[PDB]
């Protein structure tokens, strides 16, 4: 009636705790929301979010002047998107050794960490959690 | 005004024939965007040796600096692009210049490691 | 209770089923997961596992050859099942200095050099990259 | 010892689910976290969220630290450390520097980016427990 049952189809609800193991042979789905913008100079950041970690891809092409160590202001990364405490994606330049690294912190200013810079192309792919706290400074 | 922010993205862009007739036609050498970038921090930057070169011949500021305090030998420097630097050099970039952090092209050399850039501006 | 789910004991659970609210899993949680390892081009070796809708990598080897700046390494293509649906970036790091390089993999698996041409070194970097 | 469609309850035993999984809410995995001075100044924060550790470099160059060089200050507690090496790809605030941080099994975290003496090292990201 309002049992599980080991087939069919069924919604459950409350809170569920295993102390086991746990598997998923087939998929497994949560809820995602993905957001994408320039942040400024050109430079384009993708993000998708699943519970509180962010999948996240840096892309675009700088276009203009970008101060070393400036704050992108273009466009902010929404709140839902934005981690406790701040997240350095690092990223690299296409066709050389340089790298560099944006920040993104709670406010969603996000903060271009390389030299200055006014052209080239950037790029890195990875994910930062949403509630790391980073715990003393 | 507007031939100014041309000759700014030409110069960034690495337009050459931009640069020429733009100049010819009025734009100052010496511009700067909002962040106080020159055309020759701009073309330097991103290892145009040519507009540099012309940049240089009309009248362009070698000791310009941007918002934060950079010359261009600061940005070639940091790029590693050494023959600009020479040329840099040669029109009296200021080898001493200090950024907003007290950073010279020399510390930036050392930052950065590269043995090759600091060997000539130690020489000099 | 031969078809009911009980809170103790090994249980297969059949059928789609939908949690509304919350659930927490304080042993593990195992999703279907796949390994494979390859050497890209150019003495670079890539070892990926896939667990779900992500693809943890590790890149490894040493360069052992020309690798043209911005070129394609054929070597090894990257099997199917481990390429994205968009281009990934991963970004790594040389050994003994301050050198990045970013490798891409895309739809094809064909992975592509995003370094300049270099013709020595240790390339490094652990990450993950989505499926999905 | 009946799950119910509703109610908050506590499941033993091990559920393998052969179909298809959606969790509306959220799914909490174990997690547990660790923070240090690996050396040199250099600070590593570590989350464990069920077999992935999310990692955050920061802290600043204090002191000497020789290429490929061993992190003596302090050692990744073992629940962090991988079973392989593990590089860590950071960068340095205000150029165009990067380097790597190893974590092998042993926790001993190495140095791999050139000596250095200066510096605000960063970087976010995470690595496997297997």
């Amino acid at each position: 009636g309002n049992v599980v049952h080991k087939t069919g189809d069924e919604t459950i609800a409350g809170k569920k705790t295993f102390t086991g193991n746990v598997e998923v042979n087939g998929s497994l789905t949560l809820p995602t929301k993905s957001w994408s913008g320039e942040l400024g100079g050109g430079i384009i950041l993708s993000l998708r979010k699943k519970g509180t970690t962010v999948e996240y891809s840096i892309g675009g092409e700088i276009s203009s002047s970008i101060l070393a160590n400036s704050n992108l202001v273009n466009r902010s990364v929404p709140n839902e998107f934005c981690p406790r405490n701040r997240c350095s994606l690092v990223g690299h330049m296409v066709g050389g050794w340089n790298a560099f690294h944006i920040d993104i912190p709670s406010s969603g200013v996000c903060q271009w960490f390389g030299p200055t810079a006014s052209s080239g192309t950037p790029r890195g792919t990875g994910t930062y959690p949403i509630d790391h706290h980073h715990h003393h400074h | 005004s507007d031939l100014g922010k041309k000759l700014l993205e030409a110069a960034r862009a690495g337009q050459d024939d931009e640069v020429r007739i733009l100049m010819a036609n009025g734009a100052d050498v010496n511009a700067e965007d909002k962040v106080g970038l020159t055309p020759l921090h701009l073309a330097a930057m991103n290892d145009h040796l040519e507009i540099v070169e012309v940049l240089l011949k009309n009248g362009a500021d070698v000791n310009a600096i941007d918002a934060i305090g950079e010359t261009p030998l600061h940005l070639v420097a940091m790029y590693g692009h050494l023959e600009i630097v020479e040329v840099l050099l040669k029109h009296g970039a200021d080898v001493n210049a200090q950024d907003k952090f007290g950073k010279t092209a020399f510390d930036i050399s050392i930052d950065n490691g590269n043995e090759d850039l600091a060997e000539i501006l130690q020489k000099l």
